[PDB]
């Protein structure tokens, strides 16, 4: 018949084939798709959701719902710190269980940006403020309300806005990231019969811009 | 900025060992000749949890078997087999059931089969999507049939079939046990309903029950400081 | 006249034996069953001065694996053994690690595998260029993370992956070690800012540390003569 | 299916394959390509750039950098010799070494044409004059400065040329090659208060027209 040679890395089974194959159950008639709501079609539409970071990772209280709740109330100094975090969405123990930790766990190479959410849910009476400083990667940790003032932050007041909404921009693991310390301004200032106990809850998502290069197997799933 | 490895597909659409078939070819309990696997997705755990990303799944099936042979010590090594025939018949929803090897179900007409010699190319056979919905359940909240009888979480619709393997020849003279390899390559997948990864472990591949593990790791402190 | 064979790619992608991978199927230190390579361009003393002839470089890579088994000798050569099927995993930058022969890393599914039988053309498998940075370096003049802490001249974005190597099959009878062959052939080189070639010999494969050799080879005279 | 015949030569491995191959990482992202400056499309760009001859490689100055340094001072006589190598880029002991006698060490073939530069470092107040003599192969080495001046020969004067450029024409190692010798004319006349001894670097690169017809390894690679 027609001439034909073999060529080598013939006879194989490489793992990633493409090639078609036979099928087992030809003259079989498949139904048909159904308009399901709720389609998927790109991983990066599910971390493009909100979810609540368990910032208050103290321990023994992991094992509860006072892992979320931040603790806020009136200080008698004025420059202390509130709570704070390392800025590495997938490597931190904080966003490690994260929604969005767990859609960049199985990858080796990711870039992109990343939203934080910061929710005040004390009473409509208190007001105060907050300096959430953002220290750049390669720079220190601020000790003081002063040293973080004079870096990057955002003054965020109670009484007039619930919810402050901080884009922090460049940020990968192959495309040290960076600190977000929130620091009393003031103090809560809280009329009669107002419980003075607090709380300030987190929320991340990424922004349209986030690429993954190379998937892998994820470090929590252990074989029995 | 690319997101085209983030799509469904090129997230589970990998092929993956899913489990491993011992039979032999000569022995006196007669069920040792043989071996069988329900068609599931629950026993890697990886792909279990990347397919519990997903409610509601549809794919097609894509099967390469990987057959490797080892003849058991005996005092007759010194031999000359002539090269092994393997069968891998698939039973679809609603077929019959070998009970030996011997039996008349590895002769019916609509089992499909593949028959392979000693030395080729490993086989591969597709698999449709054979569900009667429109879509294979990963999650089923309700009973199968007649509530509080039978099993919760069961879902009867989404099964796939299953798989026998025996050696097509007569019994050989010196026991040669064959180990297959099941490559489980899902093909056009098709996701609905996304819903959280799970936090705690397996405990069983047949419910979604588990032990309470914690929210992540605990630190020391909550506020941070300098090195 | 021509000057089409002293091009970067005449010059640079053509296949060279890198490591050689021995490994076996029946022990009992639970090490010798398997072996591994983390992927560089620093074993082949030839290779490695034909790439430090640049400082930056940028290739694709094509692996073809030469896999050879001979059988140890014992009481029990007279044996059937079925053909043997090998494992080839590919750990990309930032994958597990397997610890042993029996580890659940042999089954994650975003580390790619080969699996070949015995007497088949060779396997091949392609791996693109999977740096963060731009192009690799051969060179690199400062450290890696928090200078005057770690390595000096490390680069650790330059990673390329590593493999595995096991026999899929269970433990066989009689002791059988395969050696296999790795041919890297780097594919579509583009190279900038080039540099001399080295004079001195190689100490290390991390470093270009050396000791002072000479200059050229030494005359008796300065002027020259008849015969 | 179609019928297809295998011819010989299939499933092997031909070490120089140019097949295609499957990949093991599709669905990934390649990081595109940057402008970085100084691309090498050709080996034959880099050994277009001069380079320092060794020409003094004398016994127990190889070590040193005296190895370049042709000394040149006040002779007595006048037809004496300076230096003087056999003109073989890349067997010769003297441009062995060299850039351009590395690039022609990964080659049993080459040929092209060769450019020679002599660079005169003494002082600004020295003059004198030298002979530049270029006996073709198969010519011998002359042992006069006047049996050398009625062959191809250069008067290359100090006092109003500080670097005499010599391309010399066809030489190959398939497609005794000549010598390059350098005689007294005058002596290195002086005013006082200025330095007597004196100092030529050679330089030697390739020209446009040199080609190169089969790679191998090379000879001074020895594996541990």
């Amino acid at each position: 018949g027609l001439p034909v040679m073999n060529t080598p890395g013939s006879n194989q089974f490489l793992t990633s084939d493409d090639y078609q194959s036979p099928t087992a159950m030809p003259q079989f008639d498949v139904t048909p798709e159904m308009n399901i709501p709720g389609e998927v079609k790109n991983l990066m539409e599910i971390a493009e959701v909100d979810s609540v970071v368990p910032v208050n990772n103290v321990n023994e209280n992991v094992n509860s719902l006072e892992a979320y709740r931040i603790p806020v109330h009136s200080v008698t100094e004025t420059g202390a710190q509130v709570f704070g975090f390392t800025l590495q969405p997938g490597a931190d123990t904080v966003m490690e269980r994260t929604l969005l930790g767990e859609i960049l766990n199985y990858y080796a190479n990711w870039s992109g940006s990343i939203k934080l959410t910061f929710m005040y849910c004390g009473s409509a009476m208190a007001t105060g403020k907050f300096l959430l400083a953002y220290s750049p990667p390669g720079a220190g940790v601020p000790k003081n309300r002063r040293e973080a003032m004079l870096g990057t932050h955002i003054i965020w007041d109670i009484g007039l806005q619930s919810s402050c909404v901080l884009c922090v921009p460049w940020i990968s693991q192959t495309h040290d990231a960076g600190f977000i310390t929130c620091w009393y301004q003031t103090s809560i200032v809280v009329p009669a019969e107002v419980q003075n106990q607090s709380v300030i809850l987190c929320f991340v998502s990424a922004c349209n811009d986030f690429s993954v290069r190379l998937l892998r197997d994820s470090p929590f799933v252990r074989q029995t | 900025h690319v997101r085209s490895e983030s799509s469904v597909e090129n997230f589970l659409s990998r092929s993956a060992c899913v489990y491993i078939v011992e039979y032999k070819t000569r022995d006196d309990t007669p069920d040792k000749m043989y071996d069988s696997w329900v068609i599931n997705t629950r026993q890697v755990a990886q792909l279990r949890r990347k397919l519990e990303f997903f409610t509601y799944v549809r794919f097609d099936v894509e099967v390469t078997f990987v057959i490797t042979s080892v003849q058991d010590d005996s005092t007759r090594q010194n031999t000359d087999t002539p090269a092994l025939t393997h069968q891998i018949m698939y039973v679809p929803p609603g077929g019959p059931i070998p009970q030996a090897v011997d039996d008349y179900n590895w002769q019916t007409s609509t089992n499909p089969s593949v028959f392979w010699t000693e030395g080729n190319a490993p086989p591969r056979m597709s698999i449709p999507f054979m569900s009667v919905g429109n879509a294979y359940s990963n999650f089923y909240d309700g009973w199968s049939h007649f509530s509080q009888t039978g099993v919760y979480g069961f879902n009867t619709l989404n099964n796939m079939g299953k798989l026998y393997f025996r050696h097509v020849n007569d019994k050989t003279i010196s026991p040669i046990t064959s180990k297959v390899r099941i490559y489980f390559k899902p093909k056009h997948v098709k996701a609905w309903v996304p819903r959280p990864p799970r936090l705690c472990e397996y405990t069983h591949k047949d419910n979604v029950d588990f032990e309470p593990k914690g929210v992540t790791t605990s630190r020391t402190q909550l506020t941070i400081s300098n090195s």
